C-alpha cells in the first residue's frame, strides 16, 4: 500500500492549533490581574509590615479588609485556568496520538530514527568487552 | 484503490458548455420560412454580425423583425429567447424627486448654516435645566449646498492592491465573525441543557421557552441555527426546538459543536492561503506612483495620444481664433535642449539595445545605428566627430552619404523637417526620453548629497552591489539603465534601487528599457516605408543646402507632400540652431506651409508664389 | 505664516505627567452593524488586546462605565428618536417606515441587534470618564468607544446615532467655564460645531478634508453666529497631505488658539480615517504623525479626554490607538507586536508600525499660507477667557 | 579590558542580612576512598568543629537533610549507572568487572564502603536546600558535602560519583526562569556544563586552569551549541594567579553577567584546590582572596546556594570554608583558632590563616586582556527581549 503521511498531517493541525488557543486564556489572566494593582502591592506591605512590627489592632483591621476585599479576584484566575487545562490536555491527547502513529507507520524511518548499525566508532567497545570475555575464558 | 496514491483530476467543466440540442430544431423552422437563400444568408450575416460583439441586442431584434416580424408565434419565440423584453414604455412621464430640498430656504447667515422657520414644531427634550437650553441652541441649521468647488483637481482613487488588501480583511473577519458567534449560542444552549437534564419526565414534557431565551440580542442564535442547517430547513428545527425543548435541544447542540470545530479548522487551512499572499501584495501597494504612472504610459505612449495631444492644442487655438480676442496662433509644441551631451547619453542605451536584440539583422542593424547616428548629427547640428569622440571615450571609461546609408533666405538659422506620422511619432519618442533624463540630471548634484548626507534595511542591496556610492548619481543611473537593458539587472531590483538610493523622485525611469524598445522599432519602420526615405532625403536635400528662396519651401512642401496621399496629414518641425528652439507645427494640406505672415507684403509674395505654379 | 519644517522624533515630556483613567466594556465588540459595513466595533476590541499585552494597566485604571440612561441621552436629543430608538429592531422594521425616515435610520445607518446596547455603551463611557474629570480623580479620560460626531439633535448621519460627545461637553461644562474640542478625523465634525455654533463657553477646531467629501460642510468661513461669532474654526486641507505638512499645519493654530481662548479643558477626536491605508479616507498621516498631535496637546497641561472614532482599516487604528494610549502614560512602546490572538491581522511583518505611501501632496505653500493667515486674522477677538 | 588594582581588606557590608541555613549530617565524615587516596570527607567534619567552637552556630539554623532517593538520582543519571553504585562493594567487584569498565571505574574513582550512602547524602543535602529555597524560608544555603561536579549522566569522573549540583538546579529551576552557576574549583566544571550545555536557562561559568591539566575541556572558545550558544563562559588561566589578579579578573566577568543574564538564584562552588600549598591545584590564591569571591556573590542579593568541591589539604579548606561560612553571617572571625578537638593540623603557628608561596604569576595583562573582551563579546547575545516583564528578577 501507500503512505499518504496522516501523522505528519495533523501533527502541522495540531502544532497550528496549539498557540491561538493559549492567547485568550492569557489575556483573560492580564484581565483579571488589572483589578488586583492597587490591592496586592499594599496588601504585600501590609503583612511584611505587620510580620515585622494599640495601632497593630488597626493594621490586622486593614489587612482583613484589604484581604476580603480581594477575595472574588482569586476563584476568576483558578476557573480560567482549570478551563485552559482541559483544553491543553484535549490538545495533548490529539498530538500524542498523531505522534505515535506517525512512528508506528514509516513517516520517520526506523534507520533515521534510531541510528546505523556499527557505526564506525564502537571498536574500542568490542576490543575491551572482548579481552574482558577472553580472559574470562583464560 | 490501497495501492496507488490519489491525485486531482484536471476538472469538470462547466454546465452552460454543454446543453444545446433542443433549439437545433427551430432554425430549420426558421430556414423554411425565410425560403430564400440570399434574404437567409443576410440573417446569418446580422446573426454572426452579433456573435461578434458589433450590434446590440434590441437593434438586433430590429433587423430580425425586419425579416420573420411576418410570423408572430416565431417572432415571440425569438424575443424570449434572446430574453428581449418588451419595451411597452410610449406613456412615460420623468417624474420628480422626492427630496431634495422641498422645505428649506429662508434667512441664511454665512456660506452653509441657515435659520430654522420660526414655527411652534417645538419638540420638548427632558434633560436639559436652564444651562443646556441657553449654551445648546436650534435656531440654525447646517445644509450642504456644493457651490461650485470654485477650483478643480482630480479624485484620488484607491491602488489595485490596496483592495485586494480590503477584501482580505473583510474575509477573516467575517469567519471570525460566524464562529463567535456559533461559540456564544454553544454557550447559551449549554445552560439550557443543563437545566434540562435534572428533572423528572413530567416537567420535562410541559416545558417551553419563550423567544429570546435571555439573549437580549437573541436573533444570533436563529441565524448561527440557519446556517448550520439551512434557511430551508433551518425554520422548522427553529420551531422544533421553540415547543420541544427537551427532546430536540440535545441534538441542536451536540451538532454546534461539531461546526465550532470544522469552522475553526477550515480558517485555519485558509490562513495558509491569506499569509501567502499578504507577503507578495503588502509592499507593492505602498508605491502608488511607480505603479500608477507604470500603466498610465504603457497606454499613452502611444501613436493616437500624442497626435490627439497636439490636435487639440490646434483646435482649441483655432477655437479662440473664432473668438475675436486673440489674433492668431503661430505654432502648436515648444521644445528647448540646454544640454547636448545627453544626446550621446541617449545613444548610451540606443544601440545599447541593438546590440543585444535578435529580431534584427546585423547589417540593417549598422544601418539603423547609422540612421541614429547620422540623423541627430544632421538635425541637431552637432559634429559627427564629437560622436565619435563620444563613443570611443565612453567606452574608453566603461572599458558616408546618408541616402545609402538608408538606401530669399540667406544667413540660415532655421530649418524645417515637413513630415508625416512616422517621422513626428520617433522624433517626440526621442524628445520624451531626452527631456526625462534631463529633469532626472539637473538635481544629480543634491542627489549624491543625498546619498552622501545618508550615514549608517535593505541588506540586499549590499550583497547585490546595487547601492550607490558616493560616485556620480547621473552616471550611475545610466550604468544601471544599461544593466537592465542588457538584462543585467532583473526588474524590481532596478526599482527599489533607485527608489531609495535616489529618492521616490526617480519613477519616470522605471520604464525605461521599453521606452527604448520603441524607438529602435520605429526607426527600423523609418527605412522600411519608402515614402518616408523620400521625406528624409528631400529633408536632408534641403537642409545640407545654406540659402534658398521661400519659393523652393514651397517646393518642397508640394513634392515632399507628392509622397503622402490626401488622407494623411503633415506636421512641420522648426528647429532653430542658436538655442536650439524645436518647435511643432500642425499643418493641414492645401493650407499654407510655414510661419504666419508678419506684415501682408510677404504673403502678396505668398499669393503671387503659391497660385504661380 | 506657514513654515516648512522636517518631522523630528516623538519625545515624552517627563517634565509632567498624569494619572489615566481608561474606560472599556468587554461587550461592545459583540455588536455588528451588518455584514459588509464599513463600521466595525471589533476594532475597540482589538486596541484592548494590544493594551493587554504591553502591560499598559499597570500604569492606568481601567474602568467600566455604567450604560447611560435614557434622561442623560435626553439631554441633547429629543425623545420621541430616543423611544424611537429603543423599540426599532430588525425584526419589526415596516411597522416603523413612516419615523424611519424621518430620523435617517435606515437607509445608510443600518439596524442591527442591539444597537441601543452599543449607543448606551458609548454614551455612558463618555459621561463617566468627563463626571471623573471634573471631581480630581484623574487628568485623563480615555474612551475608544465614544468619538460619534455625525449624530444629530433629531436624525443619524455617517454611522452616529447618538452623539456621546455633546453629552461630555456639556457635562465639563459643570465645573469649567471653557472647553475646546478638537477634531483630527478625516471629516468634517458637523454634529459637534452644529450642536454648540452660537455659544462661545465652547470652541471648536477641526482638521477636515474639503471639497467633494462627505459632509460637505465645514467651509473657511463657516465661523459661528451671534455669540459664537469667531468661536467656530475650519481647517480644510487636501489630498495627499503628510506628517510634516500636517504638523505644520496644527501646531501653530493650537498655539494660537491655548494662547488666545485660553481654555479649562480639551476634547481630542482621534480618528483613524486620516491614516495611510484607509478605506474611506485620503491622508497620508503615519503613526508617530498621528500621535504626535495627541502629544503636543497633552504637553499644555489642562484636563484632556481622548475620544475614539473613524477609521476603517481595522490593524492600523488598532496599532495607532494602543501607541497613543502608551505614549500617554509617558511611555514610548517597543515596535514589535507581542503575540495576542488577533496576531494573524498583522502581516506580514507584524510589527507596530503604520507607513505612508509615495502619493502625491497636494497642499501648496501658498493655500495653507492663506489659510491660516486669515485663520489668524479672524482670531483676534477670541481673547478673553 | 582589564586593568591590574591592589586586593582590597574583605569587609560585610550592613545594608543586607541573610537567613543562612546551614546543612550538615554527622555521618559523612565516615567515608574513606581507601588508602592513599586524595579526596578525603573528614575534612567537612574538621570544618563542623570550628563553626562550633568560633560562636558561629548561634546566628543559623542547622539541619539534617533526608538522604536522596534512587528515583531522585535517575532524574540526571541513567539506571544502569545508579544500579552499579547501589549494588557493588569493595568485596563483590569481581562480579562487575564489566561495569567497572564501562562506567570509568577503579583507580581515579574507586569502590569503598558506603559509597551509595555518601552519595545520597551529598544529593539529599543539595536537592533540600533548593527546595528550603524555593519554599522562601531561607536566603543562603550551605552544603559543604555537595559540589561533585565532575560526574557524568553515565559516568565516574575524576573523585566524583553523583552530579548533585545538577540535581540542585534542576530543582531550583521549577520555579525559575534563568539559573547562574558559578565554579571556582581549579579544574573546569565540566559536568555541569556538559548537563546545561544546549540550553539558555542555566549559565555555567567557570574558571579554571587551562594547560597539560585536567579534565582538558573548557576552553575560551567552548560556549554553547544550539539554543544554548554563548550561554557557558569559560575563563582559562595559567598558574601562579594571585589575589589582587584573580580579583580583578573575577569580578567583571561576574558584575557584567549580572547585568545581561540577570539571573535569580545562584549556585556557587566554592572547590579549594584553588589554594596556595594545595596538594593537585596550582593557584597562589590567599583566603582572603578565596573568600572575597563569595563576598562579591554574596553583595547582589539574590538566593545564593553555596556547596564544596575540591580541596586536598585538609587544614585549608576547613579553615577557608569556616571563614567563608562566618562571612555569609557578616562576621568577620578572630584569627587565632579556638581550642578544638582537631588543634592538630593547624601547624605551625594556630591561626585562621592561608599563606601563599612566592611562585611565579604566568598570567600578564595582554593574555588576560584578549581573554576578557573576548568574554565581553560572547556574553552580549544573551538579554531578555524587550517586551517580557520580569519579577524584579
Ligand atoms: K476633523
Ligand atoms: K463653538
Ligand atoms: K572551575
Ligand atoms: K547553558
Ligand atoms: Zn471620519
Ligand atoms: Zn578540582
Amino acid at each position: 500500500p501507500a503512505n499518504l503521511f496522516p501523522g505528519l498531517n495533523d501533527i502541522t493541525d495540531v502544532l497550528e492549533e496549539f498557540p491561538l488557543a493559549t492567547s485568550r486564556y492569557l489575556t483573560l489572566l492580564h484581565e483579571i490581574d488589572a483589578k488586583c494593582v492597587h490591592s496586592m502591592p499594599n496588601l504585600n506591605e501590609r503583612i511584611d509590615k505587620f510580620l515585622k512590627k494599640q495601632t497593630q489592632v488597626r493594621l490586622l483591621n486593614n489587612i482583613n479588609k484589604i484581604y476580603e476585599e480581594l477575595m472574588p479576584s482569586l476563584e476568576e484566575k483558578m476557573h480560567v485556568s482549570s478551563i485552559m487545562l482541559d483544553n491543553l490536555d484535549r490538545l495533548t491527547s490529539r498530538l500524542e496520538l498523531a505522534y505515535e502513529v506517525a512512528i508506528k507507520n514509516t513517516e520517520i524511518p526506523r534507520g533515521l530514527r534510531l541510528g546505523v548499525d556499527n557505526h564506525p566508532a564502537m571498536h574500542l567497545h568490542h576490543e575491551l568487552m572482548e579481552k574482558i570475555e577472553s580472559k574470562s575464558n583464560s | 484503490p490501497s495501492i496507488v496514491p490519489v491525485v486531482p483530476e484536471p476538472t469538470e467543466p462547466i454546465e452552460n458548455n454543454i446543453s444545446l440540442n433542443e433549439e437545433v430544431t427551430f432554425f430549420e423552422k426558421a430556414k423554411r420560412y425565410i425560403g430564400n437563400k440570399h434574404l437567409y444568408t443576410e440573417f446569418l450575416k446580422i446573426l454572426n454580425l452579433y456573435s461578434q460583439d458589433i450590434l446590440d441586442l434590441d437593434d438586433l431584434v430590429e433587423k430580425v423583425d425586419f425579416y420573420l416580424g411576418s410570423n408572430k408565434e416565431l417572432f415571440t419565440w425569438f424575443k424570449n429567447f434572446v430574453g428581449y423584453q418588451e419595451k411597452t414604455k410610449c406613456i412615460e412621464n420623468i417624474v420628480h424627486e422626492k427630496h431634495r430640498l422641498d422645505l428649506d430656504l429662508c434667512e441664511a447667515f454665512g456660506p452653509s448654516y441657515k435659520r430654522l422657520p420660526k414655527s411652534d414644531t417645538f419638540m420638548p427634550c427632558s434633560g436639559r435645566d436652564d444651562m443646556c437650553w441657553e449654551v445648546l441652541n436650534d435656531e440654525w441649521v447646517g445644509h450642504p449646498v456644493w457651490a461650485s468647488e470654485d477650483s478643480g483637481f482630480i479624485a484620488h482613487r484607491k491602488n489595485q492592491y490596496e483592495e485586494t488588501l480590503f477584501k482580505i480583511e473583510e474575509e477573516r473577519h467575517e469567519y471570525d465573525f460566524y464562529i463567535e458567534s456559533n461559540l456564544r449560542t454553544i454557550q447559551c444552549l449549554e445552560t439550557i441543557v443543563n437545566k434540562i437534564e435534572n428533572m423528572t419526565e413530567n416537567e420535562k414534557a410541559n416545558f417551553k421557552l419563550p423567544p429570546g431565551l435571555g439573549h437580549t440580542s437573541m436573533t444570533i442564535y436563529k441565524k448561527v441555527i440557519r446556517k448550520v442547517y439551512d434557511k430551508e430547513r433551518g425554520f422548522e428545527i427553529i420551531d422544533a426546538l421553540h415547543e420541544h425543548p427537551a427532546v430536540t435541544a440535545p441534538v441542536v447542540l451536540k451538532r454546534l459543536k461539531q461546526k465550532d470545530e470544522e469552522w475553526r479548522r477550515a480558517q485555519r487551512e485558509w490562513n495558509k492561503v491569506w499569509r501567502e499572499l499578504e507577503q507578495k501584495v503588502f509592499f507593492k501597494s505602498l508605491d502608488h506612483l511607480g505603479l500608477t504612472f507604470k500603466q498610465a504610459d504603457k497606454k499613452l505612449l502611444t501613436t493616437k495620444q500624442l497626435i490627439s495631444e497636439i490636435s487639440s492644442i490646434k483646435v482649441d487655438q483655432t477655437n479662440k481664433k473664432i473668438h475675436w480676442l486673440t489674433p492668431k496662433p503661430k505654432s502648436q509644441l515648444d521644445f528647448d535642449f540646454p544640454d547636448k551631451n545627453i544626446f550621446y547619453d541617449i545613444l548610451c542605451l540606443a544601440d545599447t539595445f541593438i546590440t543585444h536584440t535578435t529580431a534584427y539583422s546585423n547589417p540593417d542593424k549598422e544601418r539603423l545605428k547609422d540612421l541614429l547616428k547620422y540623423f541627430i548629427s544632421l538635425f541637431f547640428s552637432i559634429s559627427f566627430e564629437k560622436i565619435e569622440e563620444s563613443l570611443y571615450s565612453h567606452k574608453q571609461n566603461v572599458s558616408m552619404s546618408l541616402l545609402d546609408i538608408l538606401h530669399i533666405i540667406q544667413n540660415r538659422s532655421i530649418f524645417n523637417l515637413f513630415a508625416n506620422t512616422n517621422i513626428y511619432i520617433f522624433f517626440r519618442h526621442w524628445t520624451t526620453i531626452y527631456e526625462r533624463l534631463l529633469e532626472i540630471k539637473q538635481m544629480n548634484e543634491r542627489v549624491t548629497k543625498e546619498i552622501n548626507t545618508r550615514s549608517t534595511l535593505s541588506s540586499q542591496l549590499s550583497e547585490m552591489g546595487l547601492d550607490f556610492v558616493g560616485e556620480d548619481a547621473y552616471k550611475q543611473v545610466l550604468r544601471l539603465s544599461r544593466r537592465l537593458i542588457n538584462g543585467d539587472l532583473e526588474h524590481q531590483w532596478f526599482e527599489e534601487s533607485l527608489r531609495q538610493a535616489y529618492n521616490n523622485k526617480a519613477f519616470k525611469l522605471y520604464t525605461i528599457d521599453k521606452v527604448t524598445q520603441s524607438l529602435v522599432k520605429h526607426a527600423h519602420t523609418l527605412m522600411t516605408d519608402a515614402k518616408t526615405a523620400e521625406i528624409m532625403a528631400l529633408f536632408v536635400k534641403d537642409r545640407n543646402a545654406s540659402t534658398t528662396s521661400a519659393k523652393d519651401q514651397i517646393i518642397y512642401r508640394l513634392q515632399v507632400r507628392s509622397h503622402m496621399s490626401n488622407t494623411e496629414n503633415m506636421f512641420r518641425i522648426e528647429f532653430d540652431k542658436r538655442t536650439l528652439h524645436v518647435s511643432i507645427q500642425y499643418i493641414a494640406l492645401d493650407d499654407l506651409t510655414l510661419k504666419e505672415p508678419k506684415a501682408d507684403e510677404d504673403k502678396w509674395k505668398y499669393y503671387v508664389t503659391s497660385y504661380a505654379l | 505664516v506657514y513654515e516648512a519644517t522636517p518631522f523630528d522624533p516623538i519625545t515624552v515630556k517627563p517634565s509632567d505627567k498624569r494619572r489615566v483613567a481608561y474606560f472599556y466594556d468587554a461587550d461592545v465588540g459583540n455588536y455588528a452593524y451588518g455584514a459588509g459595513h464599513p463600521m466595525k466595533p471589533h476594532r475597540i476590541r482589538m486596541a484592548h488586546s494590544l493594551i493587554m499585552n504591553y502591560g499598559l494597566y499597570k500604569k492606568m485604571e481601567i474602568y467600566r462605565a455604567k450604560p447611560a440612561t435614557k434622561q442623560e441621552m435626553c439631554q441633547f436629543h429629543t425623545d420621541e428618536y430616543i423611544d424611537f430608538l429603543s423599540r426599532v429592531t430588525p425584526d419589526n422594521l415596516e411597522m416603523f417606515k413612516r419615523e424611519s425616515v424621518k430620523f435617517n435610520v435606515g437607509d445608510d445607518c443600518p439596524v442591527f441587534d442591539g444597537l441601543y446596547e452599543y449607543c448606551s455603551i458609548s454614551g455612558g463611557g463618555s459621561m463617566e470618564g468627563a463626571a471623573r474629570l471634573n471631581r480630581g480623580k484623574c487628568d485623563v479620560a480615555v474612551n475608544y468607544a465614544g468619538g460619534l460626531h455625525h449624530a444629530k439633535k433629531s436624525e443619524a448621519s455617517g454611522f452616529c446615532y447618538l452623539n456621546d460627545i455633546v453629552l461630555g461637553i456639556i457635562e465639563l461644562l459643570r465645573y469649567h467655564p471653557r472647553v475646546l474640542y478638537i477634531d483630527i478625523d478625516v471629516h468634517h465634525g458637523d454634529g459637534v460645531e452644529e450642536a454648540f455654533y452660537t455659544t462661545d463657553r465652547v470652541m471648536t477646531c477641526s482638521f477636515h478634508k474639503y471639497g467633494e467629501f462627505f459632509p460637505g460642510t465645514g467651509e473657511l468661513r463657516d465661523i459661528g453666529v451671534g455669540a459664537g461669532k469667531n468661536y467656530a474654526v475650519n481647517v480644510p486641507l487636501r489630498d495627499g497631505i503628510d506628517d510634516a505638512t500636517y504638523r505644520s499645519v496644527f501646531e501653530p493654530v493650537i498655539k494660537k488658539i491655548m494662547e488666545w481662548y485660553q481654555p479649562s479643558a480639551v476634547v481630542l477626536q482621534c480618528g483613524g480615517d486620516s491614516l495611510s491605508g484607509d478605506r474611506l479616507g485620503c491622508f497620508n498621516l503615519s503613526m508617530e504623525g498621528h500621535a504626535n498631535c495627541v502629544n503636543y496637546v497633552k504637553s499644555f497641561g489642562i484636563p484632556m479626554m481622548v475620544v475614539g472614532g473613524g477609521g476603517y482599516t481595522m490593524r492600523n487604528v488598532a496599532r495607532t490607538w494602543c501607541f497613543e494610549t502608551g505614549l500617554l502614560n509617558n511611555v514610548v512602546l517597543d515596535k514589535d507586536l507581542p503575540y495576542n490572538e488577533y496576531y494573524e491581522y498583522y502581516g506580514p511583518d507584524y510589527k507596530l508600525s503604520v507607513r505612508p505611501s509615495n502619493m502625491f501632496n497636494v497642499n501648496t505653500p501658498e493655500y495653507l499660507d492663506k489659510v491660516m493667515t486669515n485663520i489668524f486674522a479672524n482670531l483676534e477677538n477670541t481673547k478673553y477667557a
